[PDB]
DNA sequence: TCATGTACGGTTAATAACCGTACATTT
DNA sequence: AAATGTACGGTTATTAACCGTACATGA
């Protein structure tokens, strides 16, 4: 019974035994969602089990964005996204990019948002988000991928 | 001024920060509160602005402008989450 | 090579916030991103006063010549 | 507009004598040299700090927009 | 720190100089000393570096290697200091 | 039984009813001069009576300085020169001009130096230093006027 | 064991900001 | 009389820099 809900003041969350593969997101969940490194810049969201205490399975943050011209226009950026290796293979890592868009998708209806950026670390990941839809822009902005709002519009209208 | 930041560091480290900031006239406090406020607002700035090449703009231009429709990999996702 | 010295900084809740994510993005702890912020800021300063200290008595030189009662 | 504020500082050797000597040169009292000086990086600092401050609350916007229960 | 320089200075740059110190995480006389030992370094420098172009510097050159005779009003001039 | 001699720590010098036809070189000897705003950057002399408190009639200020091409060489500059009206066209400003080029001498003979310049600020100034043989720049540097340390030892020694 | 990052609170010596005071010009 | 530039010294409330303390993790 996993759901998604955005991590919030407390982070009462059983992160024991985490583990994505890579230690860097699995020390940037120990060392700084933990603490509460975030609210104004980055926004974490959560994937939570059902459990009497709530166990965490992975991750993502958020951060608002904007892309220039060198005009500039608003987006938002998702930063890291994690998924314990528990859950791994079973479709939770696009359930939450999924969500992401979602939630671009319910920013864009406030606040004008023209789509939304990410950045690919390794090939593995660009591979990820290519198989998604996303479009990797060249050059110095070669690990930058880039999904527009209103094609988010699309998949939640028809859905 | 209600937070704090608790910090071990090195004699070699310690002992620069101390002469520089006699240096700037400034406490140790300020020294170091103002070189990683500054250096923050730096890392920050980069996470938000895309500069973007003309190339780059111009995929993004055309994704906006004639938005693809999503694949089906990318719509059973969003199913699993309603 | 240890760290034996300390240094606690009191400060607003918005520098501390902006500390606090930024060593987040850059995935450092609070340590390491202060610490380094402040020891290559320091580098620098000490840096351009020594060549400032020696540059202004290579001009006390100068003056030293044109002092003549 | 009277000059009825006060302001005293209390400094080095070399930061008075650059600054007194520096006022010679520009052919102004101390108070002028140091008011103007002070005066004008303050309002530099002003405007800066004015930006910011209507920069940082238009990102803040977006952070509520993504903020979503 | 056995000087000191006393001011009179009106409301407004005051108010404005307390309020840019704040912001800047400073007291009033570190603002005050920082902004008028940083203008006096460039004054100081100013004065004391002659930047030439390139027909100066000719001239300047052309002078040094073929150095005029002094003049009978300027020699006249070092006759009544001697 | 006029005198030249450096401005010291003290100055003890009667400057009452000092005047000099530019308010601005007097209002450079009562809050600059008498304060001892000198020492350091700025060297002061002084053209003195033989009074009992000996009366300032005139002075001098100079600085080291270095000229570049925009190499660098080092240099010194005359900045400011007042002959008060009580012993105008006597001949004691280009005195103190000869007096200059002297201590210029002296330093040269100890420190490497090239030349002295001098900033005229109008150009009545301009025909002052052209006079007494100062070359005058172009430019950006039209109101710089040089003379070398060759020419000033000449003048030395052939007297 | 020990080094380390993060965290809280008390003690004390140092001083920033202020205020009174003074004097000589200048208006 | 009033404004102003320069100048000196005492008072007081603030706090920077230490230091002790604590806990949990990884070497």
């Amino acid at each position: 019974q996993l759901t998604i809900e955005m991590i919030a003041d407390a982070f009462s969350y059983d992160i024991t035994g985490f583990d994505c593969g890579e230690e860097a997101l699995n020390t940037f969940l120990k060392e700084h969602l933990k603490r509460q490194h975030d609210g104004q810049i980055l926004r974490g969201y959560a994937l939570v089990s059902g459990d009497t205490v709530p166990r965490l399975l992975g991750y993502y943050t958020l951060s608002g964005s904007c892309f220039e011209r060198g005009q500039n226009a608003p987006s938002v950026t998702l930063g890291r996204l994690a998924i314990d290796k528990s859950v791994q293979g079973q479709g939770w890592g696009e359930m939450l990019v999924a969500h992401v868009m979602r939630v671009v998708w319910g920013a864009s209806k406030a606040v004008g948002i023209y789509g939304l950026f990410v950045e690919a670390l390794n090939e593995k990941a660009k591979a990820f988000y290519l198989r998604l839809g996303f479009i990797q822009l060249v050059d110095e902005n070669s690990n930058l991928l880039f999904y527009p709002t209103k094609s988010i519009e699309q998949l939640f209208t028809d859905d | 001024k209600k937070q704090r930041i608790d910090l071990r560091l090195t004699d070699d480290d310690k002992s620069i920060i101390e002469e520089a900031a006699a240096i700037s006239n400034q406490t140790i406090t300020q020294f170091v509160v103002a070189s990683a406020s500054e250096r923050a607002a730096e890392v920050i700035e980069q996470h938000r602005r895309m500069v973007l090449n003309e190339q780059s703009w111009s995929l993004v231009m055309e994704a906006i402008t004639q938005p693809p429709a999503p694949n089906d990999r990318l719509k059973r996702a969003a199913k699993r989450l309603q």
